[PDB]
RNA sequence: UUAUUAUAUUUAUUCAUUUAAGUCAACAAUAUCUAUUUACUGUUUUUGACAACAUGAUAAGGAUUAUAAAUGGUAUUGCAAAUUUUAUAAUCAAAACUAAUUUAUUAUAUUAAAUUAGCAUGUUUAGAUAAAACAAUAAAUUUAGAAGGUAUUGUUGCC
């Protein structure tokens, strides 16, 4: 809340600059500590546990920092009306963050970052198909050695590879 | 009509770069790629993937079946794909107001620390 | 071990201590030549498993001249003796022979000769039960993981007729399909199929992980090409666990102890200067060796590798004031 | 070298009082991770403002 | 200006060789109108993408008794070209008419169809100094 | 100051040829 | 050599003057030792040099010797053949390090930049892909592609 | 306490020549969550989608 | 030319618009486009006036 | 104050002369315009020489070997049907991806007016002699 | 300056070759500095995305809570939202969590609870033994 | 057993303070910028021996002494 | 369309000039300049050239080392160390009173390039065939190179008489 | 690789789990954003010049937005401008007149 | 050339831009005791700041006052406060060079959104010529202190 007490006090412009200075201070920033809401509730049911507020954190990803859920309502310049709207947003979320006491469902997916196909299992690339290999190989070099002897160099289009020509 | 054989110039707005291009049928991965092409005899068409949903694109939620696409690996896809460089006048949605680098307009002399409560 | 320790310096005498005793001694001098190479081509021979002749062709060639004295008497247990040899080609009656066939040929009749001889170059090495055999590859964890060799786009197996109506994004944008795991390549597979199948203590895996990568601070620009250290150096960006990304024993090898760091430079700079690549004539000019060697120590960490670019450094190093103190006390006493 | 007395008068004061503190590898030095620093360094510059002050502490 | 070649002349001072920013230069002096690079002939000097709906020069808001000139930024249509009734650009020395139609206009802005530093030049227009500069450069000859 | 003392022997006057233009 | 296009040349005093700005940069005199140490080739004219630079850039900061007057002037006489001495010691490292890699390209088959010289595989001017018509020096009208002065393999 | 605030807000006027001041006041406010209004209800069977979240989804 | 370029052909040519002459090879003139260009949309087909 | 001083008029009937000539110069534009853009086109459809500078590795290797294998089965049609045109060869030869990256950091590449040169331009003298009537932006034959 | 080998040759859209005629010909924005300054952030970006994302051993894969690694198990705060969050402290086991990689074949339990015979997805991981006498232990 | 020392060159564009502390265990390290002296100076020799000098030139081992600089 | 005939204004305008001056304000006509190589003087062309030693180079090098050593191809060495050895000599103390002429003084302006000009000329004529204040060839006694190819280890077996 | 991301609706898991993507959605309409259809993937550059520590104008937000081709004629680019009702210009629409005292008042009036 | 102190010293050079006029004065609408004030009408005699002459006024430019925190000047550079006595010349969208007082990007990768630059390939080559001593690194081929003017703000002086 900032008026003016400088040139900007008096005439005619004391009023389009108060406006000014208000509607560039037209933001109401709420905030409320995610650990004050984990109280209980007048139906009985704990309101926000652990799988409630992850789903909150995730629903307003950087809202929620060092947590405290932070909303800054500018919509509007009657800054009483973004206390209103932002007030209205605020409530919302906390709507949804509290489906997580529905079901497991509901619950969000913690995010697990697994290794791709360690070395160890990747070795097992090689010995793969291990019947059929020595069976189509022993016949390959079969082709191939009859192969050879009509060109100099083969393809593997020549023996295995099917290059869809037409 | 001939759009879809010319493919440059006709970039919509909505349009953006670096474009994605047909995805290869089913080439997932190596496995999914060899029994499809090279050993067609292999058991594994493709190897047991998670079956709780693999976002390959972290941290960028990407909207769900759409063709999408990883980021580039290696250097010489990152150039050679047509990606536009800046010729014309910068433009941002936030600082087009304060016109230049030099001429930066301030409506209110404060503090640049100056923290909103 | 640590980047750019005595990685592959355990590795060189490991070889220099089998040879030696004359046992069978297979290295691969750069195991970065098949899994990052010039070019891979897929085995005529063997389906879905790819090679890479430029490695290749040359590791036939350097098991003959390096083996050629047992392989020689190392007799072919199972093989064809059908092999089509060119005109004047005898037929391989010893192993020896068998990796001759292959590297003395006019390519490009070698690339398709040498994906056969690298099938059965190894059906020999595993059909051995007595005579004992050591496989070592400096870089075996370039082997477990990928190898920047991508698949090729699947429309060139589709012979295109035309590009208007071809469908076809190979043309417009390279879109990049998976790397081909280095467990695909044949002769990866010749090992890799030895390190699983059980029942063979004949064969012995002395292998070093080698980390040479582009060293990846967090952000890195272009490089500076006018003088940019890792140009040739790998690039790979992996995290790599020995433990679960190989079968073989962790023998994790230091940084030298201030002990054989010390021995070694000692070598490093006197036995340099004695065959003449050293200051010689305006050795004065450069410091003492206790400065060298503490010096070098602050710089280098006791890393071998960096000791060698630190010991290379000892010219420009502006800030040494022994010799022009030393040689002012040399004066007073004359 | 603390305890060193590197005085040539007073050699009788004292090494400084905690000449025995304990040297480990993760208290000092600060040899950090890479892209963590970057989380921190990011992350103070954005959580500036979510001060919650108005608290029932004392 | 030394030699005021208009109104705004005695205003402004060349201030030098001044060093405007890019996309700046006070004077919108499109000098690189009709520069035609054959490839990008569709994209040069035109709208960037080839679905934006015409420029409002191509189009009338209202009942007009009659402009004496249509812009320059109006782009050339069919129905500019068939019509062929006289369709006017603004240019020095008074005024520019399409009068030879043609398809080889239809779809470019007149800024890409007028040739805006006509290379016949006013021996009549520039005084003895002015022309005497041009002699010395070779445009002028003598 | 002189730095790199060395006892080589001197040379002859005038080791290298005159320049190509001159006064 | 990654380096093609065309160049231009600097007098060697007009490269060695710079000093520790590029002339003895230090990474660059480390990059000439490697070469020289790892070609069994004795680094002594850099060794030679090196002492020369180290010692100047220690003591580019002081004043000349207070010039008292001498009538004999050998202070003034030795104040210069000290000097072009260390002028001659570069003028033959300046040369040397061009001699070598010039060479050492040789061994590797890099094709150096236009208008350069390889003792045996280049004779002449080697220019490939350069802005003009003909040989800049030679007057020869260049053949297309750029012609190549090693054998194919490796 | 609403009668110290405006002792601060009459804090403009005495202030030293050619100095203005702004105020970032920053109080508790009780907020009801009534769950009549906004009811934290299962998902919608029609699950929304990206097509729901083009521009001017607002409007 | 960024992308396409090998992609554009001679059947994308309005060779017929103009005149060609074997000699120098080039267009020396072109024909006049707007009397004989009868296209059944002036104004597009869904365009209903 | 250098006073601006006055230009003096236009000149009696350079109107008509203006004109005219804008006029019959658009008309010159359609020619050159015409003639270019066929230049340009049918510049496209030939062949152009090899983008690669066989001088650097690994196209110094022997056209036997080395990735000129690949060059000749896997992908030769079709790089003969992109004609040879220093953008879409390396984009076609980047996704066959079976030569790694070394495409742009050990490939090196001819300059770009070197590499629209077509094909059987033997003579170096020609990169320069292209015609100067079409305007192409140097993408011209 | 934009002499081709500068900026891993991505500098070659930026050059204007030959005796160019500074009036006529010649791009305008291979003129202006920060247009070429602000390109040049484009691509040199490029190559830390690039390294980042090539040094993408781990795969993201979500799982609902009750059967994922014990080291989730707790509120995990949004990247560049908060201190960042040791694992556990009274544990000893001080890393990011952002940086912990669970492995594929640690977790066939749940994410491929489908697998049947539970190898087929992946053998098991084969720990070394840290105890038995080995050429560490001189023996 | 810390402390604190303050250095500026160019004016102000380069600020470094430099933590010390005696590492008893005679494997101290000297790091920068969570890196060891190396990777931030690139292994430069011109440009890590001039951290050395301080040690060097009071007679001191650096061994003993833990230094980081931010 | 129907391009007219014969054009009204297009090419009766003033005839305009080609540029013929190859340089700056297109007047420098073609003539040996002071940037010429003379191939000639000595294994290097005379001026140098900018010479960048990457360390791309080096490392390949490094490699090729790996060749020579083990297939005893040192042959090739044998260039080097008879090059490195005439061309590396210590240099002549210079006599007393002795200097390389200096651009003499009040010829031109300080800022005319006639100062660099001259300096570059001096220094082609100084071509290090030329250059005498270097000892090299056969008579000069070789103290630090051993003289003899065999001399280097390489021939060890015939070092051993 | 070029891949379809897929959306395993969170019912026919095993275990079910409300999927990211889903919070994703569940954000978008609370807080009324535009999610884009056609947003490419290989497209995550961050803007390494402000929000990386060792760079020197570190201001931990991303600045511009390194997408090149944005322009103002752009639709999304529209959605975020920001109107200039009651900014620099409007100050400046009405402090900045040929006599700054007129702003003040009507100089009749004074006179009066 | 008189008995705490250094010029010899690289790094550069092709650069241009401006449009199509309009000042002869002031006027609460909500929540404070009521005004239609709702829609507060009264007909016309001058020529400076301009397209023109019209006094002042702050700059560019180095050459001989720091050893324990500083390398840019006043004589004057378009729009400024007393000389008026032809005359609207002002940015608005889409617009045409002749101009002394200017870093333009030179061959691994190159146009994404308010409209933005196609000919000049020719040995980083004529003559002219440009700018440093400052958190960097060049410290000497060398300095107060004696000198004349026909001019008389003084050599672009006069004779």
């Amino acid at each position: 809340e900032q008026y003016d007490n400088l040139q900007y006090k008096r005439y005619d412009w004391q009023g389009w600059y108060q406006r000014m200075v208000d509607v560039h201070n037209r933001n109401v920033s709420i905030k409320c500590r995610l650990d004050d809401l984990k109280r209980l509730d007048a139906y009985g049911n704990p309101f926000v546990e652990m799988q409630t507020e992850r789903r909150l954190r995730i629903l307003a990803d950087h809202r929620v920092g060092m947590g405290v859920l932070k909303l800054d309502s500018d919509k509007y310049e009657d800054q009483h009306d973004n206390i209103t709207y932002g007030s209205t947003k605020l409530s919302e979320l906390l709507a949804d963050a509290r489906k997580a006491q529905l079901g497991k469902e509901y619950w969000p997916s913690v995010e697990v970052k697994v290794r791709r196909p360690s070395g160890q299992s990747k070795a097992y690339y090689s010995v793969l198909d291990d019947a059929r290999i020595e069976s189509k190989s022993k016949e390959l070099y079969a082709k191939y050695r009859e192969a050879k002897k009509r060109s100099l160099f083969v393809t593997p289009m020549d023996l295995w590879l099917d290059v869809k020509g037409m | 009509a001939n759009a879809h054989k010319f493919p440059h110039e006709y970039h919509t707005p909505t349009s953006r770069f670096p474009t994605t291009p047909q995805q290869s049928p089913a080439s997932d991965n190596w496995i999914a790629y060899t029994a499809k092409y090279l050993d067609k005899q292999l058991a594994l068409q493709d190897e047991p993937a998670t079956v709780y949903n693999v976002n390959k694109l972290w941290p960028m939620q990407q909207v769900p079946g759409k063709v999408d696409q990883t980021p580039f690996e290696e250097d010489q896809t990152w150039l050679m794909h047509p990606i536009p460089v800046h010729q014309m006048q910068q433009h941002h949605p936030e600082k087009d107001l304060q016109d230049l680098p030099f001429v930066n307009h301030e409506q209110f002399p404060r503090s640049l620390e100056w923290t909103a409560p | 071990g640590p980047t750019g320790c005595g990685k592959s310096a355990l590795l060189c005498q490991a070889v220099h201590y089998a040879r030696s005793r004359d046992i069978i001694t297979l290295y691969i001098a750069n195991a970065k030549a098949w899994t990052h190479g010039e070019w891979c081509w897929p085995s005529t021979i063997l389906p879905g498993f790819f090679d890479a002749p430029d490695a290749a062709r040359e590791f036939l060639r350097t098991v003959a001249e390096a083996n050629g004295s047992l392989l020689q008497a190392w007799e072919l247990r199972v093989t064809p003796q059908d092999l089509p040899l060119e005109q004047g080609e005898k037929q391989p009656r010893s192993l020896y022979d068998l990796c001759e066939w292959g590297h003395r040929a006019v390519a490009p009749a070698s690339i398709d000769r040498q994906s056969v001889c690298i099938k059965f170059f190894f059906d020999e090495i595993r059909a051995e039960k007595t005579k004992p055999i050591i496989i070592a590859v400096d870089g075996w964890n370039l082997f477990s993981h990928e190898t920047h060799f991508r698949y090729p786009h699947p429309d060139f197996l589709r012979t295109l007729t035309t590009l208007n109506d071809g469908l076809t994004d190979v043309d417009l944008y390279p879109q990049e399909l998976p790397r081909i795991p280095a467990s695909r390549l044949s002769f990866v597979r010749g090992l890799n199929k030895l390190i699983l199948s059980k029942q063979d203590p004949n064969k012995f895996f002395i292998t070093c992980t080698t980390r040479d990568f582009k060293p990846f601070d967090g952000v890195s620009g272009f490089a500076d090409v006018e003088n940019d250290r890792f140009k040739n150096s790998l690039d790979e960006y992996a995290p790599y666990d020995p433990e679960k990304d190989s079968f073989f024993h962790p023998m994790q090898v230091e940084n030298f102890t201030e002990y054989e760091y010390r021995a070694f430079l000692r070598f490093a700079i006197n036995s340099g200067e004695l065959a003449g690549l050293g200051w010689g004539p305006m050795w004065h000019y450069s410091s003492d060796f206790e400065r060298k060697l503490y010096k070098i120590d602050f710089m280098s960490d006791r890393n071998p590798q960096r000791v060698v670019d630190h010991y290379h450094q000892e010219l420009v190093w502006r800030y040494e004031y022994k010799r022009t103190r030393q040689k002012q006390y040399l004066l007073a006493r004359r | 070298p603390l305890e060193v007395q590197r005085d040539v008068g007073r050699l009788e004061e004292p090494l400084p009082c905690a000449g025995k503190i304990p040297a480990e590898r993760s208290t000092f030095p600060f040899r950090w991770n890479t892209e963590d620093w970057y989380e921190y360094e990011v992350a103070k510059a954005r959580n500036k403002r979510f001060v919650f002050e108005n608290t029932n502490d004392n | 200006l030394k030699i005021a070649k208009s109104t705004f002349g005695f205003y402004l001072a060349r201030r030098g060789q001044r060093k405007f920013p890019f996309h700046r230069r006070p004077h919108i002096k499109n000098t690189q109108a009709m520069n035609l690079n054959a490839p990008y002939f569709w994209s040069y000097m035109t709208a960037k993408s080839q679905s934006f709906f015409l420029p409002e020069e191509n189009y009338i808001t209202g009942d007009w008794t009659g402009k004496f000139f249509v812009s320059k930024r109006q782009v050339y249509t069919l129905q500019h070209a068939t019509s062929g009734g006289k369709v006017r650009v603004k240019s020095f020395p008074s005024v520019f008419e399409l009068n030879s139609p043609s398809r080889w206009n239809v779809g470019k802005e007149m800024n890409t169809l007028t040739k805006p530093r006509m290379d016949l030049i006013d021996d009549q227009m520039l005084t003895k100094k002015q022309r005497l500069d041009y002699v010395k450069a070779g445009l002028l000859p003598k | 100051a002189p730095s790199y003392r060395a006892d080589v022997e001197r040379s002859i006057k005038k080791p290298t040829v005159p320049g190509l233009m001159s006064t | 050599n990654t380096y093609l296009t065309r160049s231009v040349a600097t007098p060697p005093i007009s490269v060695i003057r710079t000093g520790p700005k590029w002339w003895a940069e230090p990474e660059r005199m480390v990059k000439h030792k490697v070469m020289y140490f790892t070609m069994g080739i004795d680094q002594l004219p850099l060794r030679r040099t090196a002492v020369i630079q180290k010692d100047l850039k220690r003591f580019h900061m002081c004043k000349p010797p207070p010039r008292v007057g001498d009538a004999t002037g050998y202070k003034r006489s030795r104040g210069a053949q000290l000097t072009t001495w260390y002028r001659r010691i570069q003028y033959q490292e300046y040369h040397l390090q061009h001699l070598f890699v010039r060479h050492m390209w040789g061994l590797l088959r890099m094709y150096p930049g236009n208008t350069t010289k390889i003792q045996g595989k280049a004779d002449d001017g080697y220019v490939g892909y350069d802005s003009v018509h003909f040989h800049r020096y030679n007057r020869s009208p260049l053949p297309f592609p750029a012609r190549e002065i090693y054998e194919r393999r490796k | 306490s609403t009668e110290f605030e405006q002792r601060m807000y009459g804090i403009r006027h005495w202030l030293h020549r050619q100095t203005s001041c702004e105020f970032h006041t920053t109080y508790r406010r009780n907020v009801v969550h009534d769950s009549a209004v906004f009811p934290t209800e299962h998902d919608p069977e029609t699950k929304p989608s990206h097509e729901h979240h083009r521009l001017f989804s607002f409007a | 030319p960024e992308v396409a370029m090998h992609r554009n052909s001679a059947g994308l040519l309005p060779s017929h618009m103009w005149e060609m002459d074997k000699k120098t090879g080039k267009v020396r003139a072109v024909k006049d486009s707007v009397r004989d260009y009868q296209t059944k949309i002036p104004v597009p087909k869904w365009v209903q006036l | 104050w250098a006073k601006p001083k006055k230009r003096p008029k236009v000149g009696p009937g350079f109107h008509e002369k203006a004109q005219k000539w804008r006029d019959e110069y658009l008309l010159d534009r359609h020619r050159v315009l015409a003639d270019s853009l066929r230049a340009y086109v049918d510049f496209s459809s030939t062949k152009r020489v090899e983008p690669w500078d066989t001088r650097f590795a690994p196209f110094d290797r022997v056209e036997k070997d080395g990735v000129y294998i690949l060059t000749r089965y896997l992908m030769d049609d079709k790089l003969q049907l992109c004609n040879y045109h220093h953008r879409p060869v390396k984009r076609m030869l980047c996704n066959v991806g079976l030569m790694g990256p070394q495409v742009t950091t050990t490939a090196r590449w001819k300059p770009y007016r070197f590499a629209t040169n077509p094909a059987n331009t033997t003579r170096a003298e020609r990169t320069f002699t292209k015609d100067k009537t079409v305007f192409t932006g140097y993408h011209h034959d | 300056m934009h002499d081709a080998n500068r900026f891993g040759g991505r500098t070659a859209y930026l050059r204007e070759i030959g005796p160019i005629d500074h009036k006529k010909k010649g791009r305008l924005f291979k003129r202006d500095l920060p247009t070429l300054q602000f390109n040049v952030d484009v691509w040199c970006a490029q190559q830390t995305l690039r390294k980042q994302w090539k040094g993408r051993d781990w795969d993201v894969v979500e799982m609902p809570f009750e059967m994922a690694p014990k080291e989730l198990q707790r509120v995990v705060p949004e990247k560049y939202t908060d201190v960042p969050i040791m694992t556990d402290p009274a544990r000893h086991d001080y890393m990011n969590i952002r940086r912990k990689v669970f492995d594929r074949e640690d977790m066939q339990d749940a994410l491929f609870a489908s697998g049947g015979a539970g190898q087929s997805p992946y053998p098991a991981i084969q720990r070394v033994d840290k105890a038995a006498m080995t050429l560490d232990k001189y023996l | 057993g810390i402390a604190v020392g303050h250095g500026r060159a160019d004016g102000q564009k380069y600020m470094f303070t430099a933590l010390i502390r005696e590492n008893r265990d005679h494997n101290g390290s000297v790091t920068l910028l969570g890196k060891p002296l190396s990777v931030a100076f690139d292994d430069k020799s011109w440009l890590m021996e001039m951290v050395l000098m301080p040690f060097d030139e009071a007679k001191l081992d650096f061994r003993d002494f833990d230094v980081n600089l931010i | 369309t129907a391009t007219p005939e014969k054009f009204s204004i297009l090419g009766t305008t003033h005839p305009k000039p080609k540029r013929n001056g190859m340089g700056r304000n297109n007047k420098m006509r073609s003539k040996p300049s002071d940037n010429v190589a003379w191939y000639d003087k000595g294994p290097v062309e005379w001026l140098p050239r900018p010479v960048r030693l990457t360390y791309d180079q080096l490392d390949q090098l490094r490699d090729w080392m790996m060749r020579e050593t083990i297939a005893g191809r040192t042959e090739e060495f044998n260039k080097i160390r008879h090059l490195h050895r005439e061309w590396s000599q210590h240099p002549l103390m210079p006599v007393l009173g002795d200097v390389e002429p200096k651009f003499p003084l009040n010829l031109y302006k300080q800022n005319h390039r006639a100062k660099r000009r001259f300096l570059v000329r001096w220094h082609k004529a100084n071509s290090p065939t030329y250059w005498m204040w270097m000892p090299r060839g056969p008579a000069v006694a070789t103290p630090l190179h051993r003289s003899s190819p065999s001399q280097f280890p390489e021939h060890w077996k015939s070092l051993a008489r | 690789g070029v891949h379809k991301v897929g959306y395993t609706h969170p019912h026919h898991l095993p275990v079910p789990c409300a999927q990211r993507w889903d919070l994703r959605l569940a954000r978008a309409r609370i807080f009324q954003e535009y999610i884009e259809e056609k947003a490419p993937g290989a497209w995550q550059l961050e803007d390494e010049r402000h929000m990386s520590p060792e760079f020197n104008t570190f201001t931990g937000y991303p600045m511009r937005n390194l997408r090149p081709g944005y322009g103002q004629n752009l639709p999304e680019f529209i959605m975020k401008k920001r109107l200039p009702n009651n900014t620099h210009y409007e100050l400046f629409a009405r402090r900045d007149i040929p006599n700054e005292d007129n702003a003040m008042y009507g100089k009749l009036l004074y006179d009066m």
